[PDB]
């Protein structure tokens, strides 16, 4: 393989991935075209530029010794390769809920700030993408230190995974299960973003003099970049800067071996002591895996950015795009009520799987969306208008019984329509999962498309129930709640 | 509660052409 | 690390592992001593000598092309990474039970014969260990072809696993779960044999002139040897030679991607067409994993030699050692009856978990073991003695009700005694599996020790049932069956 | 049945010092 052929291929890849979106109906074809080009490049390269002679668990002792010398907690847990979640931490003694059992001083972290002071510093000061996007900066920080045998962070880097289950690693037929879903567009964007960035930085490293000292000047493969961005997207956090005035992105060694379970955030940054601190989410008996709660993300975010699907995610949600139509004769009034309420005229809202399917913001939007002219004037004029605006997001204080019946009818119809745009039904998806033997990645894709439809089906039932509740209040001429 | 809550794998924008 | 340092360590290792057996109470200490030496060597070496740039699945298309070019079946299935079993074959069309769906011609196989005709030929012709042990010769055949870039079998070797779950890969504390079991002695032997062999052959390769042209002279690590013997242990088969006169050991590409399920052997060698042939064990719909039945092995054999534990193994068994003592005054008569029955006076028998807990041979032994002098004479003298020997293994024709009561009493007591020699109880093992989060390898060890005890407990219960049944037949003076 | 049944992973003796 010649370096001129790879440079030609990355130039073609850069041009392909910088073109504008060819319209949603050609996105699958574009995705496959980009995949074909990436795989041609990947097959002509040697995988990860830097690989380590030992097994991943061979390096966990060095991680512990390094973390201990720099003031981190290293007693009371051990690293175990769990089947369901991969490597994680297991308690070696009983740990009580709310016990401060894990702490990591700032010196151990990799941050945008440590990226700036490293060998990447010169190129960082020149490139507009690196300056604007701390996540990409972290990824290149990871790669440069990985390729630096004397790096301070070598004990952390040598214990990182070598592969991930983000969609960047899926086969084409595994992504194909997601055709017609909401999620697949984010899969497309992730793949095109990553390919464009790889080609862009491949050329930048060649052309910039400030990149002459980087080990990436000698070797920078697609596999390198896919590994680095996947390492960052599955593990990065936001912390305050040392001054406490701004926030920065970081990687937190040792702590980021914890796997996810449902609960509440119990990890916080301690600025007085300058360290990350983790208290136990629940009691952990000796021999039990130590879990944390990653955050209130949807399963689409867990799959695309974290590389796993979480069963019983109580924060799961899908998107729903809604806006007041400029052809509506009440557009001006509706837009103004929405503006006074702090809500855009058009937006992407969320439908949740939990007991309230819609947020206060979505409820307020739908109320205005279905308001009559008389109702709109009562939200625009007079000494009670701001009071009425103030309660627009509150389920307890409807505008009118008729307004509620109209809005839940609309939501029922729209969620029903959204269900009819999927290639498969919920029952078909359950049959696929029961009757076929599938890879982990394939199961993630199918569970994701199943989960989108299950949220919409629950919204249909929820809206139908609410429509009947408010139709009852209307027929019984119940007094409206006030104040 | 926590002054600086820490979210593992916090979702960031990777679209270098958008914002 | 210098070459002289490794040579001194393998010299120490060869001596340590060539020492005689230290006695059963010393075997755990010897095991940890040998692990200490091996791990010190392994930490001074660079893992696998040859690694490939792509991932494992990147090479499956080359395996298929190479297999197709040489006459193997390559249509109707695809390779999938299954969570439970690792990579396996999945049907891409409906395959009917007994359909010949897979076949592999001899030219694709790796065999002792192909080992003799390779670059290993010279060393093979003068080394007494290679000539005597085809399994070890296959392991070096694998390693030599692995380090030969133009090898005919490169598409097969590049698709093999890089790591296994045989006990050679367990942590010390994962093997520690097996203390006090029957299985752990074979774990000890496997570890000592492998260490001795690596140390022996490392010195051979560095000095013997017939090894000057082997790629292994440039690099031969402990990881290399552990990988090679584990590849052979988990996958090797016995086939006839091309002339049908004798048997040989072999590796069968493509077919050995099938994973195991309960059933019957459906793979045979077709000597007329000179190819391996596999017919479908059951119906496989498109999208279902294709399984074969590996053979009627115990879970101890599956763990130690195949690297997995098989739930609901219908052929699972434990050993029970029994012999007529020379202190018995009836020894001579008992020994003669057993001899005429073709049963040794002392042997290792099996207890099984499924419907018939003892074999015909063990039942026959236990009957003779418990016979009175008069019963023995009826099996040695007169015109019905041979007929009585013939039926000795048949549960339908007891010697006498009293003989049955005594033998089932004995078996009940002996299996209860064996149960008490374990460090844990069945209930304690179930609690560990329920209340601890364990690695796959740790779970294999605990399920193996639990399984030994469950077979003994079922033997205790079956013997108690049988003792009561025959005691009822006796106390009611029931007539004994005849013929 | 099968004239030459093939057993996957057939158990062999690895004790070189035995014989
Ligand atoms: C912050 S890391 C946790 C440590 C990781 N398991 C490792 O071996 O390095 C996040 C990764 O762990 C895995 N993970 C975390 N929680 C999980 C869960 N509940 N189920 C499956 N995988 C999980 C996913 O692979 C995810 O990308
Ligand atoms: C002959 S190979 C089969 C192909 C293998 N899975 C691979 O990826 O190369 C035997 C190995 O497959 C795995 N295996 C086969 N059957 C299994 C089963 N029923 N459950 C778990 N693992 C199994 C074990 O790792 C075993 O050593
Ligand atoms: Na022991």
């Amino acid at each position: 393989v010649s370096p001129k052929e790879i440079l030609n291929l990355t130039s073609e890849l850069l041009q392909k991935c910088s073109s504008p979106a060819p319209g949603p109906g050609k996105e699958w074809e574009e995705y496959v075209q980009i995949r074909t080009l990436v795989e041609k490049i990947r097959k002509k390269q040697k995988g990860l530029s830097v690989t380590f002679d030992g097994k991943r668990e061979d390096y966990f002792p060095d991680l512990m010794k390094w973390a201990s010398e720099n003031g981190a907690s290293v007693e009371g847990f051990e690293m175990v390769n769990f089947k369901e979640e991969g490597f994680g931490l297991r308690a070696t003694r009983d740990i009580k809920a709310e016990e401060l059992f894990l702490w990591v001083p700032r010196k151990l972290l990799m941050t945008v700030e440590s990226a700036k002071n490293s060998v990447l510093g010169p190129l960082y000061s020149q490139d507009r993408i690196l300056q604007a996007m701390g996540n990409i900066a972290l990824a290149f920080h990871l790669l440069c230190e990985r390729a630096s045998p004397n790096s301070f962070w070598q004990p952390y880097i040598q214990t990182l995974p070598s592969e991930y289950d983000t969609p960047l690693y899926f086969e084409e037929d595994e992504v194909r299960y997601l055709q017609s879903t909401q999620a697949i567009h984010d899969v497309f964007s992730q793949y095109k973003n990553t390919a464009r960035q790889y080609a862009y930085f491949y050329k930048v490293i060649q052309t910039h003099p400030h990149a002459n000292k980087l080990p990436l000047k000698d070797s920078f493969t697609y596999e390198d970049y896919r590994w680095a961005v996947s390492s960052v997207m599955t593990r990065q956090v936001q912390i305050p800067t040392e001054d406490g005035s701004r926030v920065t992105l970081a990687l937190i060694p040792l702590w980021d071996m914890c796997n996810h379970t449902n609960g509440l955030i119990t990890t916080g940054y301690n600025l007085e002591d300058d360290r990350c601190e983790c208290v136990a989410l629940q009691d952990f008996r000796a021999g039990e895996q130590i879990y944390i709660f990653y955050g209130t993300r949807s399963n689409a975010e867990f799959v695309i950015h974290s590389g796993f699907f979480f069963d019983n995610n109580s924060h799961d949600r899908v998107k729903i795009k809604l806006g007041v139509s400029k052809s509506d004769r009440l557009y001006a009034m509706k837009a103004e009520v929405l503006a006074r309420a702090g809500i855009p005229t058009s937006s992407v809202f969320a439908l949740h799987f939990t007991e309230p399917p819609i947020s206060a913001q979505l409820l307020a939007f739908l109320r205005v969306f279905c308001m009559t002219e008389e109702e709109l004037k009562e939200h625009l004029l007079g000494d009670s208008a701001i009071d009425r605006i103030f309660t627009l997001g509150n389920s307890e204080f409807p505008v009118s019984w008729d307004n509620e019946v109209k809005l839940w009818t609309f939501l029922e119809d729209r969620a029903s329509l959204l269900l009819k745009t999927y290639k498969t039904t919920i029952e078909e998806d359950k049959s696929v999962l029961k009757n076929h033997d599938l890879s982990v990645r394939a199961k993630m894709a199918i569970k994701l498309r199943l989960g989108e439809k299950e949220i919409l089906e629950k919204a249909v039932k929820s809206a139908a129930v609410n429509r009947e509740y408010y139709r009852q209040q209307m027929e019984e001429k119940a007094p409206l709640p006030k104040y | 509660t926590l002054k600086y809550p820490i979210e593992m794998g916090i979702v960031t924008n990777w679209d270098d052409m958008e914002k």
